[PDB]
């Protein structure tokens, strides 16, 4: 493993070899001082370890590898003496590179820790690192998950000076990962990497090697269930990756930090989303080309709006959008009710909310869903903070980490709210939550258009009219339509089975596909005896005096 | 040699009061 | 064990084999392809699903050594022992042969990394997360973990190159419970009565070890039925009797009606007595209620032929002791789905955030164990119109109706569960709660006729001696406005 | 006994609880009565120390795990079942659970029986009276 | 003492509370006093900790269980009985709650009389006419 | 002091407390001075936590009890009395109630506070005593 | 605001607190009519927090001496609507009133890390909108 | 500075302050220089800590015991203004703070560092004083 296998970090990769290979090998001209040690960090499974190798394969220098929790011992001060004695060798040997992974075990900020043999160790190796003759050029390699869990006394001029922020690659460093991991297995002609890393999104360093491994397990599986291979040399030559095998993995793959947030699959597409034409084309307007088309933000100089607010009566598709935006948008998606989050303890509701922002920054781009946000997002109000200021702790929280998202954080929060009167106005203000779409009642033809994507999958009777319940449901919303059409579902079930019970009772006493093959007139004719409206008038007397208030 | 030892004491809650208006 | 002894699980079975078996038994195949197989999974499931039983069987089946550690088992007293111990462990397993290292209850190991504050426990997530992944990490070796709650493990640990694929051991199917079924009684003797389909059948929730419950207690209760004619027979017991036992579909059918599922051990409802005969009147409310609960769980041919969804929820409204707790009774003792009898403000609680955790529990049972029948008792308890308390507990009760709005309809699937409730104030329900697709169906309970009246009266009187001569037409003609209670 | 397992070093706890389970077993098919569970099992996932849901790990491993259990019952006793993890709620580490609950009119008189048969009582009494007007008394 | 057999480390109360009860059982029949027993052991459920709910099931397994007390007499002294675990209100935990309330008139002259026993007195004052005046006072 | 003593660690302010009242009572007798007592009384109803609880019977066991103290008084200090315990303020702890709560006093405070410096001749302590009428020492 | 007894004057209180302690400073007063409404009578429960919100403005911004030298700014699009109690003399007394130019330059001001045209002149649509704002 | 008063052994924090304050006390009136006062007062608030509470109990005591003969100053440097003990920031210890919000530093800065390099000969270290605004240190 050579400085040639890790890739797309081509300009931290150049810092490394800057800051401690060409200081290493000719001291003259940095005298005519390089740092006795350098930090790495960054989210996890991004080639820190694969970098630590490959400088210590390249230079011959000696290395001497000191795994952090692996330095204590059970005897007494047994710890102190392998430290010493492992920095004294990497002096005494040669101007050696020494490398302490996962240094957490060794430093935990010395704050909250409260042993003694810790305290013992942290402190001997400040004094080792103040202890280093600038004549030796030693430097130490230093590899941190979490960089905030770190001694701050470390974090000073002398003691690694210089932080390198091994973050996620882009778009041409996923291409070039790919490369170096598909490069010694045999890929078929009939694939072009372009449009896996186009695809590839919040993938980071291993999880692209995940994705590979399991295209490779897929076509090796179709290669021998099949076959029944049960030594075959006919089948051994006759493996090759294809397609079909890198889109499955994509389907059933998932970025490592948005591994414990998977979402139960609903499959929804643009057509199921009958009506609302001019909203899904205005939410097409806001989600891709951001995401998609860099160049037009930087021609027009004008910074996107970062956020929409869905408003609307109930039943009329505001999940429904968030469910085909989650589906079908080409990027990560982590899905978030108000009161999840909500915990009795002290700090731990800030923590959740940290954490899931902190998520979503990490699989950069994503779309955070909060669904419901009349529950965590209340008016101020006069509540007197009787849970201890809870709420308002965590608006304020709130408030701060959707404000400091920048151009490249690029995380698009979308709103969905039934009563929008209990929204804290502060997230309506620009910067935060601009824009707010307004989803109406169905039309006639917007009715019809849901009918239709309703009963696509339906097996309906050939002679059959869907205008005229179009034109009866006038007020009606989504949600009832969809009760009509299970109610009639429901009667023709019932009649099926009837049917099959009469059938069976004077056959005991071949069968077709079913004694009611259709949805029929007479279904729908009962089914639309009980179709009661959903929304009174009041309701949407009380949204068309908001709308027309906006 | 040396020994290690366990504590764990306890933490802090939050409640939630009722009040009422006039 | 064996691998015929696992089942319900076909999947996951063949996942496992694979990472188990190929790169054991077909190593040039990986050479050819060109890369490594991956060498880690990590196996999550609710308990009693047959996580450690294919831990179990793994072992007995691969030829190779097999190591395993229990979760606590690894830590000590001395200072930087459990270090040495997964040190040596893991040693020794590479040193000796390709083998497979299994984690049993990996959650007491991996404790987030974040929320701990036990400097040793951080030592040992480290001491793990080094010797899974690090200068020379492995060479043919591959680890299986199992866990109850996978999302109580430190990210680190859950990367690539650590546990590359997560196995779902889930709640079985009504196939799975009859492949359970048939492993289970099979060194058992059991009359030709025995229907393993219908247990199937009516079994809804049991997971595995819950199969297993029912088994043992059909046998107990065989054995318990035939030592009552012989007397207690301590020194010895004759060959007559110890022949023939012969576990009856009688004794299945019992020792199925007293047992629950696990996951809804702890929300068992008091057993009530009641009947359709024991309901007077509401003919058409009944069969309503009857085709929409039994269609679903009997009939879902024809729901996924049409390819739609069945109705969920309800909500019977009308004057107080009409009879719909009366109806909801009878649903719990008549319909074979599970019943979660909760009452209105029983889940609310002094603390922040309590009630909607509550809440959450309460229907992830109900989701869990499907199909599953839930009674919300005075939903105009908890469930009001939004805003209208000027002095509130901070928004507790809006936060309570939103957690209920997200969760009966949100990023959720469609799991059978039917939401029931009983109010007499329907004035007080907030609007959203009773939009079709969350409770569609208002079904109005209205007084008694007289031919209504006339059946809640021989309901009533159904296991009371009656002087012959009586009559009760006349009661019926003099009571005009009265209702069940009176 | 409930409490008697916890001590103060990190991971004695449960090798406590290993030396007893051993113990158990290594002797002839034993029982083991474990007294007050409501203090050494509780929900993992509600409790937010660290000893606590060790031990708790290592009871439902040793409870049932690989090689599980050779012919050793566990008997447990509590005042609350549903302060208890659920994973000790099933079967094969908790299957059966039994309902020790308050008597009845005959239970009372039998308690009565029982209770008064080793004093010197007097000719007077009639014990069903007594069972009788005792409504709520548990025994 | 109630707080005095309190500690931080995990297991370390519930090895005082059995300490002390040894001892006490070890020697010649003897009198155990817990004095302000509220502090130690109000209600299980009612309460967030852990450390509280494992000296209260210790409590209950000292008093009450397999070979529990043999010539050992354990007293209590608390102001809020209602604030206690409803288990340690039982018979063979805390047989009878003696209700140490404020006295009576006489009550109140024996009081005044012993109490005035050690300092020199004047023959005019009468105690008799003190007692009857205070009511409310107590010990 | 008050918010010194307490601490989150379980049966670690009562231990403080323990080892002061004994350091009290080893050496001679002493005046004990314990500052904002109002914080750890929160009179056992009121409050939710346990150390609190835990403390106030301490210092109940403290004051009163077999063998409780050896000729040691001790001085509580407090702005409002009322959030204290009926046990804390019984005989024997804090039997007895001092109110300290005018101008010749502010005027025996400038005088006292004035003594050791050389202010003046003609600076008249009247006006000084006078305009401020809402000082309290 | 806070529909409480305190808590929307506490606001206030340590709104002008933080003004004080940071002598000297601006506390510009967005949207005065929002807050007064010319408290006079409602009769209900947002009466009285208007009333009392205007008590707590009004004594918290007559205490300031020539010390401290805060200066509190307002805006407003309607003037008929603020409270005559706060436009007495002593309080806040000055009356600034605020074209095609000024048009002009904000739209020259909007437009200045822009990419514009050159050809293109904005006179005519500064001419074109007369009665217009900023904002749109 | 802060967290240079640490050692293993127990009260080790406590006698070297005493040891600072008598040497400083004993030598000559002078000034002490405390840099980073936010590692030993952690506002006694959020800490759990007990040698934390000690040794802020031992630097209260230590700071409140200097008489007229001692003639002795302290200097504290901290970096946020707002993790401070009010207690500390009381009327006795720390009254007179400085809100310290130059180019000539700025230049001195310059030409100490850069002085130990083959720089140029075509250099102007007073525009790189000037064109710098905000750094420090
Ligand atoms: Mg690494
Ligand atoms: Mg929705
Ligand atoms: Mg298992
Ligand atoms: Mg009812």
């Amino acid at each position: 493993v050579g400085y040639d296998d890790i890739g797309g970090c081509r300009k931290q990769m150049a810092q490394i070899r800057e800051m401690v290979e060409l200081p290493l090998r000719h001291p003259q001209l940095f005298k005519a001082k390089p740092p006795r040690g350098v930090l790495m960090y960054g989210p996890p499974g991004t080639g820190k370890t694969l970098m630590a190798r490959a400088v210590a394969n390249e230079t011959g220098a000696f290395f001497f590898l000191i795994n952090g929790p692996e330095v204590m011992s059970k005897m007494a001060g047994e710890s102190e003496s392998n430290l010493r004695k492992a920095f004294e060798e990497a002096e005494k040997n040669a101007p050696a590179i020494i490398f302490i992974d996962e240094i957490d075990s060794i430093a935990p900020k010395r704050d909250k820790t409260n042993g003694e043999v810790e305290r013992r160790v942290v402190s001997q190796l400040l004094t080792l690192m103040d202890g280093m003759k600038a004549r030796s050029n030693v430097v130490v390699i230093a590899a941190t998950n979490r960089p905030n869990s770190i001694d701050p006394a470390l974090r000073r001029f002398g003691r690694f000076d210089r932080e390198v922020d091994i973050g996620i690659p882009d778009a041409t460093g996923r291409l070039e990962v790919l490369r170096i991991h598909t490069k010694n297995m045999k890929l078929a002609d009939d694939v072009d990497l372009e449009a896996l890393a186009a695809e590839t999104h919040g993938y980071v360093g291993a999880d692209i090697a995940s994705l590979c491994s399991e295209a490779a397990m897929q076509q090796i599986r179709e290669k021998m269930d099949l076959i029944d291979l049960d030594i075959d040399a006919e089948v051994l030559d006759s493996l090759g990756v294809t397609m079909d095998n890198f889109r499955f993995a994509l389907g059933n793959s998932n970025p490592s930090a948005l591994r414990e947030t998977v979402v139960e699959s609903v499959n929804v597409t643009w057509d199921d989303v009958g009506g609302l034409d001019e909203i899904k084309e205005e939410l097409k307007e806001t989600v891709e080309y951001p995401v998609l088309h860099p160049d037009q933000y930087t021609k027009f100089g004008l910074s996107p709006s970062k956020g929409v607010l869905f408003y609307g009566p109930p039943g009329t598709g505001k999940t429904l959008l968030a469910k085909a935006v989650a589906t079908e948008v080409s990027a990560n998606f982590i899905s978030v009710k108000g009161p999840e989050l909500l915990s009795m303890w002290y700090g731990e509701s800030e923590s959740n909310i940290r954490d899931i922002f902190d998520k979503a920054r990490a699989a950069a781009p994503t779309v955070v869903f909060l669904d419901e946000l009349d529950s965590i997002a209340k008016a101020r109000g006069g509540s007197l903070g009787d849970a201890g200021g809870a709420s308002d702790r965590v608006v304020n929280q709130l408030l701060t980490e959707m404000d400091g998202m920048n151009a490249k954080k690029n995380v698009f929060v979308i709103g969905a709210t039934n009563r929008p009167d209990q929204i804290d106005p502060a997230i309506l203000r620009p910067g935060r939550l601009d824009q707010l779409i307004y989803v109406p009642l169905p039309d006639e033809n917007a009715r019809l258009s849901i009918l239709n994507a309703q009963l696509r999958k339906t097996p309906l009777e050939p002679g059959l009219e869907l205008t005229a319940i179009a034109k009866a449901t006038q007020g009606f919303s989504g949600a009832d339509l969809l009760y009509i059409v299970q109610r009639a579902a429901k009667y023709a079930i019932k009649d099926s089975i009837e049917a099959h019970r009469q059938h069976e009772a004077e056959k005991e006493v071949e069968p077709e596909v079913d004694p009611v093959p259709y949805i029929t007139k007479e279904h729908f004719a009962e089914a639309m005896k009980t179709a009661k409206r959903s929304v009174s008038d009041a309701e949407l007397r009380r949204y068309e005096a908001y709308s027309q208030q906006m | 040699a040396a020994a290690a030892a366990a504590a764990a004491a306890a933490a802090a809650a939050v409640a939630v009061a009722v009040a009422v208006a006039a | 064990v064996g691998y015929d002894d696992i089942g319900g699980c076909r999947k996951q079975m063949a996942q496992i084999r694979e990472m188990v078996e190929l790169p054991l038994r077909h190593p040039q195949l990986f050479k050819a392809i060109g890369i490594k197989p991956p060498r880690g999974v990590l196996m999550y499931g609710p308990p009693g699903t047959g996580k450690t039983l294919m831990a179990r069987a793994v072992a007995n089946e691969t030829g190779a050594f097999f190591f395993l550690i229990n979760g606590p088992e690894v830590m000590s007293k001395m200072a930087g022992e459990s270090e040495s111990n997964l040190r040596k462990a893991f040693e020794e397993a590479e040193k000796n042969a390709p083998a497979i290292i299994f984690i049993d209850e990996i959650d007491s190991i991996a404790p987030k990394r974040d929320k701990t504050n036990g400097e040793v426990e951080r030592r040992v997530v480290s001491q793990l997360l080094t010797l899974m992944d690090g200068m020379k990490a492995r060479s043919n070796v591959v680890v299986i973990a199992a866990t109850n709650r996978p999302n109580s493990i430190d990210p680190a640990l859950r990367r690539f190159g650590r546990f590359d694929r997560e196995v779902d051991i889930g709640i079985p199917d009504a196939t799975g419970r009859l492949e359970v079924l048939r492993i289970h009684t099979k060194n058992m003797k059991l009359a030709d009565d025995v229907d393993l389909e219908a247990l199937a059948a009516e079994t809804h929730g049991y997971v595995g070890a819950d199969i297993a419950s029912l088994c043992s207690e059909a046998a107990m209760q065989q054995i318990r039925e035939k030592m009552d004619l012989i007397d207690l027979d301590e020194d010895e017991i004759d060959a007559e009797v110890l022949d023939s036992l012969g576990v009856t579909m009688d004794n299945f059918r019992f020792a199925l009606g007293n047992s629950n599922p696990s996951a809804l051990r702890e929300t068992v409802v008091e057993s009530v007595n009641v009947t359709w005969d024991d309901v007077g009147g509401l003919d058409e409310i009944k069969e309503e209620l009857k085709e929409t609960v039994e269609y679903p769980v009997l009939h879902p041919d024809q729901y996924t032929k049409f390819g739609l969804s069945p109705s969920k929820g309800v909500l019977f409204y009308g004057p107080p002791g009409t009879g719909k707790t009366l109806l909801a009774k009878a649903v719990a003792t008549e319909v074979s789905a599970n019943f979660i009898s909760v009452k209105g403000p029983e889940l609310l609680s002094m603390w922040y955030g309590e009630s909607e955790s509550n809440i959450r529990d309460i229907f992830d049972k109900a989701r869990a164990a499907a199909p599953t029948v839930v009674f919300l008792d005075e939903l105009d308890s908890i469930a009001k119109a939004r805003g209208g308390s000027l002095g509130d507990a901070g928004g507790a009760s809006d936060r309570v109706v939103n957690q209920l709005l997200t969760e009966m309809d949100g990023m959720n699937a469609k799991k059978n569960v039917f939401v029931i409730g009983a109010t007499n104030r329907p004035d007080q329900i907030d609007p959203a709660i009773l939009r079709p697709g969350r409770l569609d169906q208002l079904i109005y309970v209205p007084l008694p006729d007289e031919n209504a009246r006339l059946s809640i009266l021989n309901a009533q009187l159904r296991k009371t001696p009656l002087e012959p001569g009586l009559e009760l037409t006349a009661i019926a003609k003099a009571t005009q406005g009265f209702s069940g209670a009176d």
